């Protein structure tokens, strides 16, 4: 479940079943790729390092649910957020409660940085051939990448990862293809071509 | 007092087929053992405004 708030407004995140008791519920924010930060508890009560900003629901309403009021939405709050439930009612939940992914929108545009790589030597001996094209710096991360053999399309070995943010609004996707020594040196150049939002860039190489 | 209290009693709402059988359960929570649960939820079968 995803969330889409102008920059600068107040964003808003629902958790959890709807409440059956005073309750005492905890906030989270992992950031992808990273460890869940601890940022609230007590449904209001924020520890050291957490600004006045995030906001909650005080536990003892029924019948509502848990809600996560994000004041100010910055582009660091930019991540996944879950929430511990503590009902009177029910048991101890030990499934942290569901996600919801923060976005805030309009960072708004990032052009890919392609970097496209031969193979190595030490491999060339070894008697494999890898393409390495590397794309980092991103928004957002649509990116679709195709291969060309001098002139004309490739259609196996095509191995490429997935639109990968890190810590960032950067995303990343690496590209590799799998070659046989031979071709390498028989065509003439070799061709990476990244996709993105709607540019195509490509990067070629050519061997010694 | 005793009059009284019958009198208040005599046009109101007699609960006589009030006395079907019931299939209860131990209320909706996180039972602590000890309390045994005051209350109890409970389905049964009842008359309708139709016989
Ligand atoms: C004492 O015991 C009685 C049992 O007779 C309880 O009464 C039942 O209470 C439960 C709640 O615990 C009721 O279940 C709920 O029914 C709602 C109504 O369902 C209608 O609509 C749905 C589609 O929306 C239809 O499929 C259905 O046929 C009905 O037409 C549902 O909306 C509820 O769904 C919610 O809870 C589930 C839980 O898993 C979630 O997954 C859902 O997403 C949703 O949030 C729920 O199913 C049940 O209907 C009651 N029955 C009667 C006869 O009253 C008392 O609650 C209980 N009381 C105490 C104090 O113990
Ligand atoms: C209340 O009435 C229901 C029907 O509304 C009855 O359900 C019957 O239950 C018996 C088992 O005891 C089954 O053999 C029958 O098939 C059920 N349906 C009938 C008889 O139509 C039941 O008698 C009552 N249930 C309670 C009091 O919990
Ligand atoms: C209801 O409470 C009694 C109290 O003695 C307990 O023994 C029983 O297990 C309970 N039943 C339930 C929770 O279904």
């Amino acid at each position: 479940t995803f969330v889409s708030v102008a920059p600068g407004q107040t964003a808003r995140i629902t958790c959890g079943e709807e409440s059956l008791g005073s309750r005492s519920v905890i906030w989270y924010q992992q950031r992808p790729g990273q460890a869940p930060s601890l940022i609230i508890y007590n449904n209001n009560d924020r520890p050291s390092g957490i600004p006045d900003r995030f906001s909650g629901s005080p536990g003892s309403t029924f019948g509502t649910t848990a809600t996560l009021t994000i004041t100010s939405v910055e582009a660091g709050d930019e991540a996944d957020y879950y929430c511990h439930i503590w009902d009177s009612r029910r048991p101890t939940n030990w499934v942290f409660g569901e996600g919801t992914t923060l976005i805030v929108l309009s960072q708004p545009k990032a052009a890919p940085s392609v970097t496209l790589f031969p193979p190595s030597s030490e491999e060339l001996q070894a008697n494999k051939a890898t393409l390495v094209c590397l794309i980092s710096d991103f928004y957002p991360g649509a990116v679709t990448v195709a291969w060309k053999a001098d002139s004309s399309p490739v259609k196996a070995g095509v191995e490429t990862t997935t639109p990968s943010k890190q810590s960032n609004n950067k995303y990343a996707a690496s590209s590799y293809l799998s070659l046989t020594p031979e071709q390498w040196k028989s065509h003439k150049s070799y061709s990476c071509q990244v996709t993105h939002e709607g540019s195509t860039v490509e990067k070629t190489v050519a061997p010694t | 007092i005793i009059s009284l209290w019958d009198q208040s009693l005599k046009p109101c709402v007699k609960l006589t087929p009030l006395c079907v059988t019931l299939q209860c359960t131990n209320v909706t929570n996180n039972i602590t053992d000890d309390m045994r649960g005051e209350m109890k939820n409970c389905s049964f079968n009842m008359t309708t405004e139709l016989r």
